[PDB]
RNA sequence: CGUGAAAUUGUUGAAAGGGAAGGGCAUUUGAUCAGACAGGCCAGCAUCAGUUUUGGUGGCA
RNA sequence: ACUAAUCGAACCAUCUAGUAGCUGGUUCCUGCCGAAGUUUCCCUCAGGAUAGCAGAAGCUCGUAUCAGUUUUAUGAGGUA
RNA sequence: AAGCGUGUUACCUAUACUCUACCGUCAGGGUUGAUAUGAUGCCCUGACGAGUAGGCAGGCGUGGAGGUCAGUGACGAAGCCUAGACCGUAAGGUCGGGUCGAACGGCCUCUAGUGCAGAUCUUGGUGGUAGUAGCAAAUAUUCAAAUGAGAACUUUGAAG
RNA sequence: AAGCGUUCAUAGCGACAUUGCUUUUUGAUUCUUCGAUGUCGGCUCUUCCUAUCAUACCGAAGCAGAAUUCGGUAAGCGUUGGAUUGUUCACCCACUAAUAGGGAACGUGAGCUGGGUUUAGACCGUCGUGAGACAGGUUAGUUUUACCCUACUGAUGAAU
RNA sequence: AUUGCCGCGAAGCUACCAUCCGCUGGAUUAUGGCUGAACGCCUCUAAGUCAGAAUCCAUGCUAGAACGCGGUGAUUUCUUUGCUCCACACAAUAUAGAUGGAUACGAAUAAGGCGUCCUUGUGGCGUCGCUGAACCAUAGCAGGCUAGCAACGGUGCACUUGGCGGAAAGGCCUUGGGUGCUUGCUGGCGAAUUGCAAUGUCAUUUUGCGUGGGGAUAAAUCAUUUGUAUACGACUUAGA
């Protein structure tokens, strides 16, 4: 017989498998659609989560009953050093896909990302790449050749780069190396485009630019094995309850006879990859600039750095990222930020954000003060020598 | 009477293809198929989109990736015909099923290799006039086919290629046949005449 | 016998991922391991090329002893005992007929290429 | 502690194994094996006999 | 309720292999033949006896007397 | 149409029909002054062959008994094992090889506590489960020395 | 389609008749299960059906607007919180877009609970001489096992 | 004092008890239309065709086939001389089944193909199909030894010049010389006895071992270590 009342099902059915990652950095499933017409740009990037804090700005939206008055949002801050391309991927298309037709790399790989293709690599010799780097050694021809092979087919053309880690608080030692699709020019340029950027840096602030939404790709925080209750939000049982409650009472009925996969069932929680759209940068910031965390209200030189630093991360000394609210994962994880797949014209997009005040009071406790200068100011002199 | 037969599946009706293929199989012909998104179906096309979406709804209840697969490509809905007329669940039906390829679009090295039709499943020659019929390359995108655009550039790439390999070809025939058609009047062209040849 | 044993990593030498550590069955045959070794020298072998030839674990007599359960009932304990035995050896370092046709062609073939 | 079966098990050897195994008819392959020169084994052709099957053709009503 | 883990009549031995129209089981091969679940009676209705069906042993004879059939002749019938 | 109705042929294949062979059963016969010496034998002829419950017939096997083979056997009886062989439609029988060590068969008859897959069968033995469930109440153990082949668990000291 | 619907059979209905569908009612049957398929209800959770309450897009009206009514495609997505009752059912209060109907062994007891029915204690009423009966009321009354296989949820992994 | 109790309490976990985020393209149903016959009119429908739902399929998101696939890096000697490539030598290993040749336009089918011409067309004229029963190839001890003639071809073998082919290119078209063979024609010599038939053996796959000619000179796992992870495996990091 039917429920005897209806309710909504627990839990998403298009987030299965609950399983783990494949991967610790989220694959980017999809790029935006490219027009030819605009530069050659990266339509992502690759940085590290250092934490979150909080703002004050000024609401502009006409209707809203904040119009024009200060409200308080969360935002986290994303630790982006200059990615540095040492690649790039030829895609030709095919009945059954894109398809890699050949790689090139540049002549000379730092030893962050050479790490990258090496388990142990204490105990090495260090050959990676070292063969390869003699293709370059007369003139370069046999490189020209594969490089013309990228412009002659090679409908697609994706870029590789690896993060600067050196320069982030993490004990990493080990870069993180993606593709990134290039869109922006014909074949002809994206290759030319990739070429002319080999062992170069590149600038989060040539890819994002302030109020404008793009996407977190990041595994989000693994917890394990988890219960019914908490991994698919299904009703405790009574208090009464024989042989446990935190469980699913009816796990199918007698036909079919079989535990149906729709059915909430204990595994795993979390390290899942996650997709989440329309993240709003507030401030692209940048490294070499004391007084990140002023803003034309507050005027104090400070940085981006919560009094006492990042719990858990450390500092930020490079250029960041600032995106309104919750991302997926947890700090010191590998984010790929990407651009929008669509225009978004929300009147929530399209909006110039402003910021009013950035807090940096610890995240280590109930931070009472926003500078060493300021406590210094409020509490006086103490014992502690100078 | 070749080791390798390939049929170029435009203008074929599908299962009368997957019939003599199954039968051609099951007797050691080895069997290829080329252009499958040109086949073609009885019916029409709305008909035969309503005909995939009642198989489209059967799967295990408990399991949908154990359950029937939905094949979307046209080549393994051909290929799907082609089970059910074939024992495939005997060690006899995967030794024939081994001895058939299909494919989207001509692939190398079935390009420069000569392709056969099948008259008894040709459509122009089976159906009535006037009688609608379906397309494997609408019918297969309607369900998800993700390559009809990718297979077209790439068809349309091969017929520039292969329309002016026969331009050469037909310079070369006409030189062979005028010094053959000079060659007649001729003694020994005479007897062969009285011979037949 | 490794049903419902735990998985460990050192068990990828061998390609497995269920391998125990049986510390008392190791004892026993070390005991015979090197019983059987210093057999060698008294036979007067080469202990360099000595390997394990032959090993065999067969079920001894089960030593019985017993267990007491729920509501009055009593079930058996038993041990599972072994005969072990070992050798340790030293490493070590057509007609045909022919048809009158056969032997013809073969006799045609070699007066036919020289 | 005579002999020392089977269930059940260890080693060695052989063989096969995509959601059981096992079996019946037939044959391939591997392994193994009995007998016989004073005709044993397997065949080819011709002319017949018995039972059929498939044609060509002739004379009549 | 309790009367030694036994209680709407304890436990032990014997009568006792108690009786059972009821349940289960009932051990080699091959050959030939081959059923009944219907009749009447029965404190009969999960059972028997009785007739029928079946096997075996044959006996008196040797193509009879016959016949799940028809024809011909002659009746009878009260259904469609 | 590979659908519906209707017509024509060709073709496919039952343990069914025809023919032949072999086996058995039944029926009718032949066969003695040598039946080319076995008359419960040999042979000719025809037909027939499904089968639960059940009936009858002819046989195979086991324990013991009378007779016989002046039977086999420590130069190896009985038993057991044997993807070694042979006979029988079968029940079964025989032989080779290995193991073994003291009795045991063929044939004619007699006799029976005479043949197992079942009975939640009896007694004994053994598995998978399975190196599994578990060895989680009673607050709690730790360090060094000694002994010893071996010490989380013994002894002593110290501490808790 | 006789009539109703101011007139007008068919906007919406519709007598007298008649054709069906369904298996969420109850009958009827006794085929399976009596060397046992755990028995009502509720809780929990998933999925399916459409005979659509709401929501999307429409058609029609005795559709001026508003609010409604009839009908189509459509089950994609929702369909509640409470008082009383063990209740299924029922009834009312209230919110809501709406509080549609069903199925899955009358879904789901090695998932729970145990209020009811349906053991043994006890009281009442009626009946019975009595022992006792009551699909009459009342009260108290042990809810066992997964470690196997599959399924499902997660997690390793030989061979390339 | 089995966490003695009380107040505060970072970190971590966590709450519609907190905050952020939750996409846009196509094809369709009902329905309404267009053009338009059947039926000289009409008509959303028959042929065509427009719009159009919370529908469907994609975009997007999740997993990634542990028997789907691609690109890329490094690939172990001073190490019972290891690895890899090329060639030829011997053995084994197998065979879903060679026995002259898979012999390439594209579209239409109430239409085309081939050739030719013109004013370059949706052009004129001729021709063809009515099956591949074709076309190519095809004679020689399973194809031998040799003599000429005609002609400057045909075909094979390596070498080579240049271009094209990335859907699975891995093949196609060329260029130049050299070396064979030629059955295009005319000759000469040999073959037997495999006994009247016995596949009467002519293949391409895989693997070892050998010989001589080049080339290169790594990692991974366990153990230790981290906690972005975690029941264990696994994962994610560090270590000359
Ligand atoms: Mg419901
Ligand atoms: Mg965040
Ligand atoms: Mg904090
Ligand atoms: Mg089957
Ligand atoms: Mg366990
Ligand atoms: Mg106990
Ligand atoms: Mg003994
Ligand atoms: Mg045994
Ligand atoms: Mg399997
Ligand atoms: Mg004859
Ligand atoms: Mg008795
Ligand atoms: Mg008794
Ligand atoms: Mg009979
Ligand atoms: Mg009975
Ligand atoms: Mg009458
Ligand atoms: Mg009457
Ligand atoms: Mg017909
Ligand atoms: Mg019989
Ligand atoms: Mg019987
Ligand atoms: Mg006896
Ligand atoms: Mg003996
Ligand atoms: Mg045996
Ligand atoms: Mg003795
Ligand atoms: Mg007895
Ligand atoms: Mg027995
Ligand atoms: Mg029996
Ligand atoms: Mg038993
Ligand atoms: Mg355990
Ligand atoms: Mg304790
Ligand atoms: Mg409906
Ligand atoms: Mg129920
Ligand atoms: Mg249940
Ligand atoms: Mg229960
Ligand atoms: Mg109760
Ligand atoms: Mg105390
Ligand atoms: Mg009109
Ligand atoms: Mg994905
Ligand atoms: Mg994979």
């Amino acid at each position: 017989s039917h429920r005897k009342y209806e309710a909504p099902r627990h839990g998403h059915l298009g987030f299965l498998p609950r399983k783990r990652a494949a991967s610790i950095r989220a694959r980017v499933k999809a790029f935006p659609k490219d027009d030819r017409s605009k530069p050659v740009a990266l339509t992502s990037f690759l940085g590290y989560k250092a934490g979150m804090t909080t703002i004050v700005r000024d609401l502009d939206r006409p209707g809203s009953k904040f119009h024009k008055r200060e409200v308080v949002e969360a935002v986290t801050v994303v630790d982006t050093p200059p990615v540095v391309v040492v690649g790039v991927v030829g895609y030709v298309e095919t009945p059954r896909g894109l398809r890699s037709l050949t790689t090139v790399w540049a002549e000379h790989l730092s030893d962050e990302v050479k790490r990258r293709f090496y388990k142990n690599w204490y105990k090495s010799k260090k050959k990676a790449f070292t063969k390869y780097s003699a293709k370059y050694a007369q003139d370069g021809a046999g490189i020209e050749r594969e490089l013309a092979r990228i412009k002659k087919y090679a409908s697609v053309v994706r870029v590789l780069v690896h993060t600067q880690i050196r320069k982030t608080p993490l004990a990493q030692k080990k870069a993180h190396l993606a593709e990134i699709q290039l869109n922006g020019g014909s074949i002809s340029e994206k290759v030319d485009w990739a070429r002319e950027h080999f062992e170069k840096t590149v600038a989060v602030d040539s890819v994002f630019e302030q109020n404008e939404m793009i996407d977190a790709i990041a595994v989000t925080k693994g917890h394990g094995f988890e219960g019914v209750t908490h991994r698919w939000g299904t009703k405790k049982l009574p208090r009464k309850t024989h042989r446990g409650l935190r469980k699913v009472a009816c796990i199918g009925a007698w036909h079919p006879a079989h535990v149906m996969w729709s059915v909430a069932r204990a595994g795993q929680r979390g390290y899942h990859s996650r997709t989440s759209i329309n993240h709003k940068i507030y401030r692209v910031g940048k490294g070499d600039d004391e007084a990140n965390g002023a803003t034309s209200f507050d005027r104090t030189k400070k940085t981006i750095t919560p009094m006492g630093g990042f719990v858990h991360y450390g500092e930020i000394k490079n250029d960041f990222i600032m995106v309104k609210g919750c991302i997926p994962g947890n700090r010191k994880r590998i984010v790929t930020l990407r651009k929008s797949l669509y225009t978004n014209t929300s009147r929530k997009a399209l909006e110039e954000v402003s910021l009013k005040w950035i807090d940096t009071a610890s995240k280590f406790g109930k931070g009472r003060f926003q500078t060493p200068a300021e406590k210094h100011a409020f509490m006086g002199t103490l014992k502690k020598d100078l | 009477v070749e080791p390798v037969v390939v049929i170029d599946g435009k203008g074929h009706l599908v299962g009368r293809l997957a019939s003599v293929v199954a039968k051609q199989l099951l007797n050691g012909q080895k069997i290829v198929v080329v252009r499958a998104e040109e086949l073609n179906i009885s019916g029409e096309f709305f008909r035969n989109k309503l005909k995939y979406h009642d198989f489209l709804r059967k799967a295990t209840a408990f399991n949908k990736t154990r359950g029937p697969f939905h094949f979307r490509a046209p080549s393994r809905i051909f290929y799907k015909a082609l089970r059910g007329m074939v024992s495939h669940k005997t060690a006899r039906g995967k030794a024939a099923l081994e001895r058939l390829k299909v494919f989207e679009g001509i692939p190398p090295p079935y390009d420069k290799k000569k392709r056969v039709v099948v008259p008894q499943a040709l459509r122009v020659l089976r159906l009535k006039p006037g009688r609608k019929y379906t397309t494997l390359g609408k019918l297969s995108t309607s369900v998800g086919w993700k390559y009809e655009d990718v297979v077209a550039k790439l068809e349309a790439k091969r017929k520039v290629s292969s329309a002016e390999y026969y331009a050469k070809k037909r310079a070369f025939t006409k030189k062979v046949a005028s010094a053959n058609a000079t060659a007649a009047e001729s003694d020994v062209a005479k007897q062969l005449a009285a011979l037949g040849y | 016998f490794n049903s419902s044993i735990g998985r460990t990593a050192q068990g990828k030498e061998f390609g497995v991922t269920k391998a125990r550590w049986p510390a008392k069955s190791v004892k026993f045959v070390q005991g015979l391991l090197q019983n059987a070794a210093a057999n060698a020298e008294a036979k007067g072998l080469d202990a360099t090329k000595l390997y394990v030839s032959h090993i065999q674990v067969n079920q001894a007599p089960k030593q019985r002893r017993r267990t007491y359960r729920a509501h009055g009932r009593i079930n058996k304990y038993e041990s599972s005992p072994s005969h072990i035995e070992l050798v340790v050896t030293e490493k070590e370092e057509k007609v045909v007929r022919l048809t009158s046709r056969q032997r013809g062609r073969i006799a045609a073939q070699k007066r036919i290429a020289a």
